[PDB]
DNA sequence: AAGCAGATATCAC
DNA sequence: GTGATATCTGCTTTGGGTGGGTGGGTGGGTTGAGGCAATA
């Protein structure tokens, strides 16, 4: 029996030939026969996906292995290096069996473990975890470049191959041509700021990434790290401490961004089937709109605009000399206590890459990019701010009206040209910043005055206001029926979400919505082939006539391009590869309804009458 | 012996490739391309050739495969073959040319490039093709190819020791070869390098940054170190976009762990690229190009053709596109006998309403200008724009690093969001805009740099949108800065039914056309050619005003001054836009730019007439 | 070209993989994995690709294609070699000559485009042949884009007796297909893709009628007709006489200028009318 | 030049 | 003949910028100029 150890450690047990062969056979059988709840061969699909993409890593979910091979699951945390080597060999055998020509692409398959149940904090690691497989989490604070490390060394006659370990120089000049190398990366992982007690210095660890594990994470990332806790003698540590203390490091096996994030690649065939079937539904647009912050009583315009901003438009560059952004920026502005901050928090929770910041807590350089001073290396370096870090993501700005003016003017270039240009301290460069900006503001005096226009209510000027594709006015009006409905919804929300436990359509589950969004943003690129140019052109002229007469908001060419983005975003919501007439009509309605809301109360009736033909 | 035989056979094959390769057909003719190029370059005194990998593959596929997989040894063999062939093509040689020179063989290919991010360990010691941007270049230093060593005690010398190429050192003999008997033993490490016996070549080190479009989302761009030597040295400068062919290699320093080497990880090594060939990307003039440029300059409507080619995607702005063309070409810089200089560069300011394509125009000029830098006023500082003083990490001494206006010397610097710049930062640009120098007196450094660049600035008005009632309150800039701009455009987003319909149709068609496969336009010049045409004209033609054109300009300037003086008196407020001698010289520069477009040595009265019309629409309109 | 680009822009493989779809790309990836060709190698230009992969390329491609339901991957043809460099297959020369003749660069007239094509066939004008190869690459990409736009939007609608597809002026590349020869070739490629990618069995046995704008001044439209696409088709076309009989019965304004009788010029307003007659004539 | 690590020949018992 | 024990030989040291900033500033080096946040 494999479980029974005849007076050896687990390492010793798995080192000898008999148990080694038994483990190899068991793991190969697990790879070949494991099926899911429906009965589909999991690893047949996983290996096919790996080989189609020409990748070298096979990910194994610890729970499945424990369910099917409990003895191997028990062994794995105690003797990780040996078990992982055996798993690699068996995986290579299976892969070559399925794809006999794959040996040309790679000669090694890495088995990587996910969902390890033994989670530990950076602060909690003790000597009893040494040489064990552990799972921890934190913030990446420092990251090297990808470096070449000796793997199989040859010396100059030419000496025989020599293996290289992570802890000492090998003992036989090196022959560069005949030597074998590996990718090497060192990261520093730190306690997340939200988990360290206030006023306390955070703890940190070092981690080593090898081979195809490199570039799995970037500084500033929230990561879950599974690896081997390893110690090695260090003389200068001993000198420093006066005691024989050993240096520690994590030999990384699996790196994930695990704050509720699923990548397009991780989507399975059944997931895509469900997404496509959903997109076939006739009311899918309404269902997606209803999925935006379901615990808020209806603010249906805000939810629609936020859904459009989440899905996004299509960037274009006709001849390589005229760049047009595809992102849709949103500005919420209205009375206090109307759930603007809750909308922003929901967007932060649902998006894959989102950064939340507030009012006076944001500085100009902190938003875009800053110049870091150093005491010893090159004096000055360039470091990414919020907009750079949120590239291809979302930046949410709360208390947008309370910002310092100098700090608010720093986002103009990023909002339109989608780049940050820095000319400081010998650094002249431009960084990419393609992010959707969603801001929330309060009006002048803390209350929106219906007798005035939007421009009169806010202190923002034309240049910043024009950069927002969608403008939403949140009004808190006293109506007995609406007040009763809101009260009955909110109290029911507090009943439903006790810790013990308008569209007329059922919203999508949040996990389903997250999969749907990632698929549409990655696998759908709607194309604008045909459009009623005369209708859009006539509409634009009418809008510019009325805007000049009333002065409620400025209208620019940017308003034409916003409509095209909204039509593209609407088509993307339906998983359509070509924008159609109903997308253009919806984009027109969204823009005209927004414009009418910026008028004074008296003028609103006339404005609806002026544009009634479109709003029909 | 067997290895020697294999090497000799491979060298013979390379030699035969060089001797026999031909281009042409039996209908037209044939040319021994590489032999002829080697013969002509050697006669010119240029000891290098460039070899296409596709040609070598056509002659001998195995040779190309070997050169790709094991570049070092086979490149050395190819260079030896090139030296042999160079002797045969030029072998009877004139006096003072007896000694045969070494030939550097450059490599070029038509293959698709690969990115920095794609450079993996498995590609080590292989031939790679990499695109990027040059961000830094070192000084030219000396690298030994051959050394002679001598024994301290016995003066026994070993001569002509070959050196490895690249960033690789040499280990001296541990013990001497002199006779043990009679003499006291020679000391350990007896050998020293003889300074005058060493043969050296020029070498350089470069930093290559990844292309901006290749950077993964949310990441800082990565760079790589480049090693250049011989004729590859001093070919590229910071800002150049290049594609490099090279060897992915490792620094080979001393085997010993001297100073008790204590790396954070074990068995790590430093990578670099040994450069074998450089190709500068558009983003010397061949005679065919020069003839084509002369044809363009002679077109009767060349001015219209160039204007139509500037930001063709923008719907209107014909007068602003005409002024940008003049800025791109520039005037004539002059130095008077007393030593005082008159600048030839043209400065342009666009002040106006939001969403009027001001930023799009600046982005185009950055691509179109032969030398172009785009910056933001908000993201700039006084030291960043001109030049900075900082500590050197290696030397532990103060050094100087140039800013945007040093990097843009000889070209254009586009300053967007000019109004958001701090007053202390804006004021740092006054000297560079007029005197075209940067004076520094800091931390023991007293020097002057060149900043001969044109400023193209964009800004919004004080109240966001230009308000006709506020009048002079719309402009916040001081008179000192405004007088340094040749042309000032006040851009007002005028609402008209007819123009708005036309603009909307243009914008929609532009977005639909993004799918269309690119096609040429009969009446325009593509950006790549326009960029080369501008560079050609700036080097070839510096015009002057004709005596008749000067008289016309003098009389109109006097009228303009009186009108400006009268207008200020009537309004009782000194106008924000001044009309000074600088504005007279601005009209001279614009007239010379128009002539430079036509490659005409003298600016005519028509040139001055157009220059005065541009001034009227831009600066006089603002001032009144 | 690159093997990847060739696979994506060949109507045979592009139609059988349904590369206009989202699952077609995955099927292509599966095909390449079955081959064992690294993605980076197949995406590199064929000349620069490693020679070891070229040794048995034709046989391995044939075997993999056989596994994937394509039995006609191999064709009997000819190649010509001269010099050290110059090697061409016959179909490459055909495509280059066609692209030189039907070039969309209107700076030169069609008699000017004919002269270029005729010159390219002589070995003294080799540069023209290479230029034509580049133009052919552009034309193939445009053809695939147009086919994708037509198939994704369901623009191929079956009347009773025939399928009808009409190109609109909003189409991006429509200009490249205004000339009758380009339109005919596009229509044939489109029919092959449609027959490969459709579900209805009846629509697979139908011929195609395709229209594209010709002149926006006179309101004229070019109309082409092609017979059903089958593996053993006799390649015989009945649309010339059908067109002449429909126009006569309906009194439309049609022009026969092409040397083929199945290509006609029609007044756009008459179009609708014309078609009904055609329907009644063929059903 | 100064000093520790390693190698090795040499006296003594 | 084995166990000290005395002699001899080779390594590398120093802080240093031709030994790097793709080692790291928790391994250790004055002075000034230049970005930040908080400041007034
Ligand atoms: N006349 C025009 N023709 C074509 N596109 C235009 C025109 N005017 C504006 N646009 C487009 O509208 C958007 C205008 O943004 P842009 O940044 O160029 O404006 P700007 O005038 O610099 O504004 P701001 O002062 O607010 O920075 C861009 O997409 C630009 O391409
Ligand atoms: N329409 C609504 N439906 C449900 N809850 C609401 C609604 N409006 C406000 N709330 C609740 O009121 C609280 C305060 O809202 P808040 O996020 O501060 O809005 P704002 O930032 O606009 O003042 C939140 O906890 C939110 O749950
Ligand atoms: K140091
Ligand atoms: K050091
Ligand atoms: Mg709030
Ligand atoms: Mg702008
Ligand atoms: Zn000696």
């Amino acid at each position: 029996n494999l479980e029974d150890l005849k007076g050896h450690s687990v390492r010793e047990w798995v080192s000898m030939a008999g148990p080694r062969l038994e483990i190899h056979h068991r793991f190969k059988n697990f790879l070949r026969t494991h099926v899911d709840s429906h009965g589909h061969n999991v690893f047949k699909e996983r290996i096919s996906d790996m080989c189609k993409e020409n990748r070298e890593s096979l990910v194994v979910n610890y729970e499945d292995l424990a369910a099917r091979e409990h003895v191997l699951a028990y062994f794995l945390p105690e003797a990780p290096a040996e078990l992982l080597q055996i798993f690699d060999e068996a995986a290579l055998e299976v892969v070559l069996a399925m794809y006999p020509k794959y040996d040309r692409i790679t000669n090694h398959i890495h088995v990587r473990i996910s969902h390890l149940p033994l989670v530990e904090e950076l602060r909690s690691l003790r000597q009893l975890h040494l040489n064990q497989l552990i799972r921890t989490s934190g913030v990446v604070t420092s990251c090297t470049g990808v470096l070449p490390q000796l793997s199989m060394v040859k010396y100059n006659f030419v000496l025989g191959p020599f293996c290289q370990s992570q802890n000492q120089e090998v003992k036989p000049e090196v022959n560069m041509e005949e030597t074998i190398y590996q990718n090497y990366q060192r990261i520093r992982i730190q306690e997340s700021p939200g988990k360290v007690a206030a006023g306390r210095l955070p703890r940190s660890k070092d981690a080593i990434l090898l081979a195809d594990l490199v570039d799995s994470c970037k500084p500033g990332d929230e990561i879950e790290l599974t690896g081997i806790y390893h110690n090695n003698y260090d003389g200068s540590l001993n000198t420093a401490n006066g005691f024989p203390v050993f240096a520690t490091v994590i030999l990384a096996n699996h790196v994930a961004k695990k704050d509720n994030k699923v990548a397009v690649g991780e989507l399975t065939d059944e997931d895509v089937k469900m997404i496509t079937s959903l997109s076939k539904d006739q009311q899918i647009g309404e269902k997606i709109f209803a999925s935006i912050a379901p615990s808020i009583y209806g603010h249906e315009d805000i939810k629609r605009g936020l859904a459009l901003a989440l899905f996004g438009g299509e960037p274009k560059n006709p001849g390589g000399k005229h760049k047009v952004r595809g992102d849709i920026n949103v500005l919420l502005c209205g009375d206090p206590g109307t759930a603007k901050s809750q909308f922003l928090k929901y967007i932060e929770k649902v998006s894959s890459r989102a950064i939340f910041t507030t009012g006076q807590g944001a500085s100009a350089v902190g938003l875009t990019a800053y110049v870091q001073r150093h005491p010893v290396s090159r004096e000055w370096t360039l470091e990414a701010g919020a907009l750079v870090l949120a590239d291809r993501g979302v930046c949410l700005i709360d208390e947008f009206d309370k910002m310092n003016d100098q700090d608010r003017t720093s986002i103009h270039e990023a909002m339109e040209q989608q780049s940050i240009s820095i000319s400081k301290a010998g650094i002249v460069t431009s960084l990419q910043a393609r992010c959707t900006v969603i801001a929330a503001a309060n009006p002048i005096g803390g209350r929106y005055d219906p007798s005035l226009t939007f421009s009169e209510n806010v202190d923002l000027t034309e240049p910043i206001i024009s950069r927002f594709d969608i403008l939403c006015v949140v009004r808190d009006t006293v109506d007995p029926v609406q007040d009763e409905m809101l009260a009955r919804f909110v109290v029911g929300s507090h009943v439903r979400h006790h810790p013990s436990n308008t569209y007329g359509v059922e919203p999508l589950p949040q996990e389903v919505l997250k999969k749907y969004i990632i698929y549409a943003k990655e696998r759908v690129h709607p194309k604008l082939n045909q459009m009623d140019q005369d209708k859009v052109a006539k509409m634009y002229s009418d809008l510019r006539k009325e805007s000049m007469a009333t002065g409620s908001i400025p209208i620019t060419v940017r308003h034409i391009e916003s409509m095209i983005r909204m039509a593209e975003a609407h088509a993307r919501i339906h998983l359509r590869d070509y924008v159609i007439e109903d997308d253009v009509n919806m984009a027109i309605r969204v823009m005209l309804e927004s414009f009418i809301d910026t008028q004074k109360f008296s003028v609103m009736r006339s404005m609806r009458k002026t544009f009634a033909r479109y709003l029909s | 012996d067997e290895g020697q035989a294999r090497k000799s056979q491979l060298q013979r094959r390379f030699k035969e490739f060089l001797r026999q390769y031909r281009v042409g057909t039996d209908r037209t003719g044939f040319t021994f391309k590489y032999r002829d190029e080697l013969k002509r370059h050697y006669n010119l005194g240029e000891y290098w050739i460039e070899v296409e990998m596709e040609d070598l593959a056509s002659f001998d596929e195995d040779l190309a495969d070997y050169l790709y997989k094991q570049p070092a040894e086979h490149l050395q063999l190819l260079e030896e073959a090139a030296k042999e062939v160079a002797d045969e093509v030029t072998r009877p040689r004139p006096s003072g040319e007896e000694v045969l020179q070494d030939i550097q063989v450059m490599l070029k290919s038509d293959a698709s490039p690969s990115s920095i991010r794609s450079l993996k360990s498995d590609m080590m010691s292989h031939l790679v093709k990499i695109p990027g941007i040059i961000i830094a270049a070192s000084a030219v230093r000396a690298k030994a190819t051959r050394i002679s060593i001598q024994c301290r005690s016995c003066r026994n010398t070993l001569t002509n020791i070959a050196m490895r190429p690249g960033l690789e050192g040499y280990a001296l003999p541990r013990k001497c070869n002199t006779d043990q008997a009679g003499r006291p033993k020679c000391p350990l490490d007896p050998y020293f390098i003889m300074p005058d016996k060493c043969k050296c070549v020029d070498f350089q080190t470069l930093k290559l940054q990844e292309l901006p479009d290749a950077v993964p989302h949310g990441e800082m761009p990565r760079h790589m170190q480049l090693y250049c030597d011989r004729y590859l040295c001093d070919k590229v400068v910071p800002g150049n976009r290049v594609t490099i062919m090279g060897i992915y290699s490792i620094k080979k320093f001393g085997l010993t762990t001297s100073r008790g080497r204590d790396r954070v990880g074990v068995g790590i090594r430093s990578s670099y690229i040994r450069v074998l060939g450089i190709q500068v990307d558009t983003d010397a003039v061949s005679p065919q190009e020069e003839e084509e440029f002369r044809r363009l300059a002679a077109l009767p409507n060349v001015y219209e053709v160039i204007s139509k080619s500037i930001a063709p995607s923008i719907f209107g702005g014909t007068d602003m596109k005409k002024a940008i063309a003049c800025l791109l070409f520039g005037g004539s810089r002059k130095r008077l006998p007393d030593g005082l200089t008159r600048r030839g560069d043209i400065n342009l300011l666009m002040l106006g309403d939001p969403g009027t394509a001001k930023s799009q125009l600046l982005k185009f000029v950055e691509k179109c200008s032969p030398i172009g830098v785009y910056t933001s006023g908000k993201g700039s500082s006084a030291a960043g724009l001109t030049a900075s003083v900082m500590r050197d990490p290696s030397s532990r001494n103060f050094i100087m690093e140039g800013g945007a206006m040093v990097l843009a010397d000889g070209g254009v610097v586009c300053i967007d969001e000019f109004d958001k710049m701090r007053e202390d930062d804006r004021v740092a640009i006054h000297e560079a805009m007029e005197q075209q120098t940067i004076s520094i007196a800091k931390a023991g450094i007293t020097t002057t740099l060149n900043s001969r660049c044109s400023v193209l600035a964009a800004a919004n008005s004080v109240f966001g949108r230009w308000d006709e009632t506020k009048g002079e309150d719309n402009i916040d800039f001081m008179p000192t800065i405004l007088s340094r701009f040749d042309m000032i455009f006040i851009v007002k987003d005028e609402h008209n039914e007819e123009r708005d319909v036309m603009l909307a149709k243009h914008v929609i068609t532009l977005h639909v056309s993004a799918l269309t496969q690119t096609q040429a336009v009969e009446g325009e010049i593509d950006l790549a050619k326009l960029k080369k045409f501008i560079a050609y004209c700036r080097v070839k033609c510096g015009p002057r005003l004709s005596a008749e054109a000067a008289e016309k300009l003098k009389n109109r300037y006097i009228i303009m001054r009186s009108g400006a003086r009268q207008h200020e008196r009537d309004s009782d407020r000194r106008s924000s836009i001044p009309i000074t001698v600088r504005q007279l010289e601005a009209i001279v520069r614009i007239a010379e730019a128009l002539s430079k477009m036509k490659l005409q040595p003298f600016a005519t009265e028509a040139d001055v007439e157009e220059a005065l019309r541009l001034f009227q629409v831009s600066t006089l309109d603002a001032a009144l | 070209w690159s093997l990847h680009d060739s696979l994506c822009n060949t109507s045979y493989t592009a139609a059988r993989f349904k590369l206009w779809s989202v699952h077609g790309q995955k099927r292509l990836q599966e095909f390449l994995a079955d081959m064992g060709l690294p993605l980076k190698q197949v995406k590199q230009k064929f000349q620069a690709m490693d020679i070891s992969l070229k040794e048995n390329l034709r046989e391995m491609i044939e075997e993999s294609a056989n596994k994937f339901g394509m039995k006609d991957m191999r064709v009997q043809t000819f190649s010509i070699h001269f010099g050290f460099k110059h090697k061409f297959l016959a179909s490459d020369v055909v495509f280059a000559t066609m692209s030189l003749m039907e070039s969309p660069e209107k700076d030169g007239s069609g008699t000017d485009h004919f002269i270029q094509a005729l010159d390219s066939l002589s070995r003294s004008n080799l540069d023209k042949l290479y230029h034509g190869l580049e133009l052919a690459k552009k034309q193939l990409r445009a053809t695939q884009q147009t086919i994708a736009s037509c198939l994704c939007t369901n623009l191929v609608i079956s009347q009773g007796p025939f399928l009808y597809c009409s190109l609109m002026e909003g189409t991006p590349d429509v200009m490249l297909f205004s000339r009758p020869a380009s339109l005919s070739l596009l229509s044939k490629h489109l029919l092959k893709s449609f027959v490969c990618s459709t579900k209805n069995r009846r629509c697979k046995l139908l011929p195609l009628v395709m229209a594209a704008p010709l002149s926006m001044e006179h309101g004229t439209v070019t109309v082409v007709g092609i017979p059903p696409e089958t593996d053993s088709s006799d390649r015989k076309n009945f649309f010339g006489r059908a067109f002449e009989k429909a126009a006569e019965s309906t009194s439309s304004r049609m022009l026969h200028n092409h040397f083929d009788l199945s290509v006609i010029e029609l007044k756009a307003e008459d179009r609708s009318k014309f078609l009904d007659a055609l329907i009644s004539l063929l059903s």
